[PDB]
Order: structure tokens, then C-alpha cells, then sequence
């Protein structure tokens, strides 16, 4: 419960076109939205 | 711009089906694909390539690379005998294309 | 869980009109858009048109735009696509059905909506002449 | 025919979401686009 | 290909609303990011 590893759905270009990317963050700094489900 | 999905596939229980959607640069664009089985309206098991719904059966997953979108199966049953249709949305020729899905044994 | 019911097909004739009725319920329209199509007999989907919540990307597939028009309304919560100058190629079960509305937003490129069936109605039926 | 009261929805806290709000604006505040459309 | 001629869509005083406008670059200006599809 220190670190979360997970993925954002985010666009860079492309703009009808989505793509996810992987990153780490630690459990402080992503609170709950609500289940499985954070936000900076 | 149109889809070239294969015109059917033959897989025996107990093995994988290679289910593919064609289309040209295709990895611009996001697949999702639907089960059309017959009597009942179609029912969206993928959506972005790599996510997927509630209520649905477990290890349905899919790629989307290069110039073929491929879905995969696993343990093929006989209660999936149906067809699959694959969308796409396209803004430059503006409109929603449907493949010609692919019969299934 | 959402149920979509659509009702008032029948016999038709080319070149008449039919008022078709889909109401649906357990998914407000104010953020919800519906989309259009049809399945013949032996063959694959069709687009057929599609409406936002009040106007704009309401775009209509290349070969149905000759005089199709979708309506919305708020009061009701329901959907209207009537059909005009019935072609003798144009028979299939129409399907209606809904939509996530998923969009996204950057400063430099603005509003992007994304479209992809979610929902899908019974069915309704349709027989030229 | 001097203050309107109506809804519509821009950006919220997440780019991907979206939220209906409403708000008064004066009659000569905005100008319709043509029937009941308007903008800044 | 001294010119190239082809539209693009950008938006317009309305956000949400995108207009189709065409325009002229020189070949070298733009690249292919394979057909028929480029990028500055
Ligand atoms: C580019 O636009 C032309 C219209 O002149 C169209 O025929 C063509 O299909 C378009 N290309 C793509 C990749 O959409
Ligand atoms: C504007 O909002 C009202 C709210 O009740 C709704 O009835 C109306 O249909 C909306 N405008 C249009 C063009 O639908
Ligand atoms: C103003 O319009 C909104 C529509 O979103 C409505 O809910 C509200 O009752 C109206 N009146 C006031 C005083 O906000």
C-alpha cells in the first residue's frame, strides 16, 4: 500500500485516436475517485 | 474507407480463433468489436483495443498493430458460434464503417 | 442495466413515410447520443445517422442523406427517425442504440468526441412494398 | 426578455468527463446564433 | 511537387464545432507520416 503501478488513457496527437502509457505513483499521491479507480 | 475482414474462419473446440480486422494504417484508429448472435440485438465485448465491459466472459482481448486489427480467443465454446463485426470511427472521410464480419463454425 | 424498446414497424410501400417510435429509459439523453443501424439478411452492418444532444454531429452516412432527418427532444426522453422515399435496396432490421459519449480536451486541439455502440434496442423490422 | 437563465457544459476537473451547469446571463450579454441557440 | 493543395480540420468560433478548410504548403514544409497523409 506505498506504490501503485497502473496506466492513463491520454492522447498525443492523433486526436481521434487514444493510447495508454504505464507509470508508477506512490499510494499518497493518487487518492480514490469513489473502486480500482484513482486521480491525481 | 471500408474494412476487409476475412469471409469466415473454421475453429474446433478447444482451440484459439485468430479473428482479424483488416483496414489500411489502421493503428490510427481504435477498434472495437461486437458479437452479432442471431434472434438478439449485438453486444460490445471490446472497446479501445484493450479494455473490456462488465458482464462478459474472461480472456477476451485484443491487438491493434500495423496494418491488421486482430482479436484473440481462448478455449473456443460452442455458445460464441456467431459472427463478429469490428467498428471504426473515421473523421477525414466522415463516417462509420462496418466490416463484413466472418462466419464461425 | 438499461432497456432500449422501439415499436411502429410495418408493411411499406416505396416512395411513402413511416413514423417510428423508440423510447428508452435508465440513461439520461441530456449526455447520451444515439446511433443508427441496420441489419439485412446475409449481410454486415450499416451506418445510418447519428445525433447529439441538441444539434452538430448529427453527420448522416454517404448513401442515406438524401432526405433523412433524426429528431430529439427533452420533455419525453425519446427518439424519432421516420422513414421517407423508401428505396427498393433499403429493407433490413433497423437498430437503435446507445452511446458512452466519451470525449476529451486539449487547449491547442480542442473538443474530440468518440463514438462506439455501448446499448443496443430489440430490433425493429421493415418490408418495401 | 432582460435576463436568461439555461444550462450548457464546458471542461471540468478531469478532461475525459463532463458536467451540466446553468447560469444567468443579460439579454445583450450574448447573441443567438440564427431559434432558443445562443452564445457570448 | 513543387506545392502541394489539401484542407485540414481546425476550430472555429464555436469549440465544440470544427470547420473543413483548405490550404497550400510547399512539399518540403510537411512530411508523410506513412499514403496520402501528412504532418508539419
Ligand atoms: C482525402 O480526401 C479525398 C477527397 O478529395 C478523398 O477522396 C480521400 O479518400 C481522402 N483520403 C483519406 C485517407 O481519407
Ligand atoms: C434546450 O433545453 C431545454 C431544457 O428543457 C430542452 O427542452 C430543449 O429541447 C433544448 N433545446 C433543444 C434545441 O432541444
Ligand atoms: C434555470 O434553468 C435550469 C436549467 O438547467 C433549471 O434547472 C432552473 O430551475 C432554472 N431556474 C433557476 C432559478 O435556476
Amino acid at each position: 500500500e506505498e506504490i501503485k503501478n497502473c496506466s492513463f488513457k491520454a492522447t498525443t496527437e492523433l486526436r481521434d485516436k487514444k493510447r495508454r502509457e504505464y507509470a508508477l505513483f506512490y499510494r499518497l499521491d493518487i487518492v480514490p475517485l469513489s473502486n480500482s479507480e484513482y486521480r491525481l | 474507407y471500408v474494412l476487409t475482414q476475412p469471409p469466415s474462419v473454421s475453429v474446433a473446440p478447444g482451440k484459439t480463433a485468430r479473428i482479424t480486422c483488416g483496414g489500411n494504417n489502421i493503428a490510427n484508429k481504435n477498434v472495437h468489436w461486437y458479437q452479432q448472435k442471431p434472434g438478439q440485438a449485438p453486444v460490445l465485448v471490446i472497446y479501445y483495443d484493450d479494455d473490456r465491459p462488465s458482464g462478459i466472459p474472461d480472456r477476451f482481448s485484443g491487438s491493434n498493430s500495423g496494418n491488421t486489427a486482430t482479436l484473440t480467443i481462448s478455449r473456443v465454446e460452442a455458445g460464441d458460434e456467431a459472427d463478429y463485426y469490428c467498428q471504426v470511427w473515421d473523421s477525414n472521410s466522415d463516417h462509420v464503417v462496418f466490416g463484413g464480419g466472418t462466419q464461425l463454425t | 442495466e438499461v432497456q432500449l424498446v422501439e415499436s411502429g414497424g410495418n408493411v411499406v410501400q416505396p416512395g411513402g413515410s413511416l413514423r417510428l417510435s423508440c423510447t428508452a429509459s435508465g440513461f439520461s439523453f441530456d449526455d447520451s447520443t444515439m446511433h443508427w443501424v441496420r441489419q439485412a439478411p446475409g449481410k454486415g452492418l450499416q451506418w445510418v445517422s447519428l445525433i447529439s444532444w441538441n444539434g452538430g454531429r448529427t453527420y448522416y452516412a454517404d448513401s442515406v442523406k438524401g432526405r433523412f432527418t433524426i429528431s430529439r427532444d427533452n420533455s419525453k426522453n425519446s427518439l424519432y427517425l421516420q422513414m421517407n422515399s423508401l428505396k427498393t435496396e433499403d429493407t433490413a432490421f433497423y437498430f437503435c442504440a446507445k452511446d458512452k459519449g466519451d470525449s476529451d480536451y486539449d487547449y491547442n486541439l480542442g473538443y474530440s468526441y468518440f463514438y462506439y455502440m455501448d446499448g443496443w434496442g430489440k430490433g425493429t423490422t421493415v418490408t418495401v412494398s
